[PDB]
């Protein structure tokens, strides 16, 4: 019922780990249909070759911007944006996978995966899936990013799709 | 540009 | 001839000790002064008596609202809220006393105290102050705040003023 | 009510 979609990481192209994720489309349907369809890249275009622009040890790591490769672009299986979906979910903990935006009602295809209690982020992102199987996959990146968030080492998404 |  | 002030803490009645602050008057004058002059009670109202509302242990102290006593409150010595001065200052580490607010040019009464290096928050809160001494009492006040940041005790400002 |  609920799908899994998984992204093979790499540092550099030296391939590092999996990461496998359960998304809420029974909460958050219209966001989690939108993460399974850029993962299979079925609608033509997608976060397969994509990196983490923006890593944060201790609170998260982001990533998903596949047209301008840093924060200021991606787009979503709608058009460009949409709305939020809801606020049913809450950043609980490490592991929970929530929409980035830039304000309200401007989804797109940024998401960040938590590595600690976000409380803050409550009621303004919207979550729509959480880690399954690959956490300390999503902490040994940490180590590649800084305070302000730059990267020490390019971190893509080298292989992504749907498992279930 | 967020999360903040 | 940067000024000096002082606030001796309280938790529950029980008295903790000093901090004491150096205002960055020569950068910010706009702001030192507010926040002298409300620590010396000159104009008739000011700190004394007033609590920290939101301790967020790792990150910081926040208090001043001394009319709503909960955050909502607060009124500056040029009437109710002023604008953002300037942003020349950075949020560097622990012990940069930096204004709290409600968005762009809102500044009114109430200041938050950094425990932890906040980056994120350069060019949102003016700077304009550090802790000159008591940086241990300001650490052990996080003992009383949450990750939300409501405290177990009342954490009040006992007494205040102006050393230099 | 800032800072976040």
């Amino acid at each position: 019922v609920n799908p899994t979609v998984f992204f093979d990481i790499a540092v550099d192209g030296e391939p590092l780990g999996r990461v496998s994720f359960e998304l809420f489309a029974d909460k958050v349907p219209k966001t989690a249909e939108n993460f399974r369809a850029l993962s299979t890249g079925e609608k033509g275009f997608g976060y397969k070759g994509s990196c983490f622009h923006r890593i944060i040890p201790g609170f998260m790591c982001q990533g998903g911007d596949f047209t301008r490769h840093n924060g200021t672009g991606g787009k979503s299986i709608y058009g460009e944006k949409f709305e939020d979906e809801n606020f049913i979910l809450k950043h609980t903990g490490p592991g929970i996978l929530s929409m980035a935006n830039a304000g309200p009602n401007t989804n797109g295809s940024q998401f960040f995966i938590c590595t600690a209690k976000t409380e803050w982020l409550d009621g303004k992102h919207v979550v729509f899936g959480k880690v399954k199987e690959g956490m300390n996959i999503v902490e040994a990146m940490e180590r590649f990013g800084s305070r302000n968030g730059k990267t020490s080492k390019k971190i893509t998404i080298a292989d992504c799709g749907q498992l279930e | 540009a967020a999360p903040f």
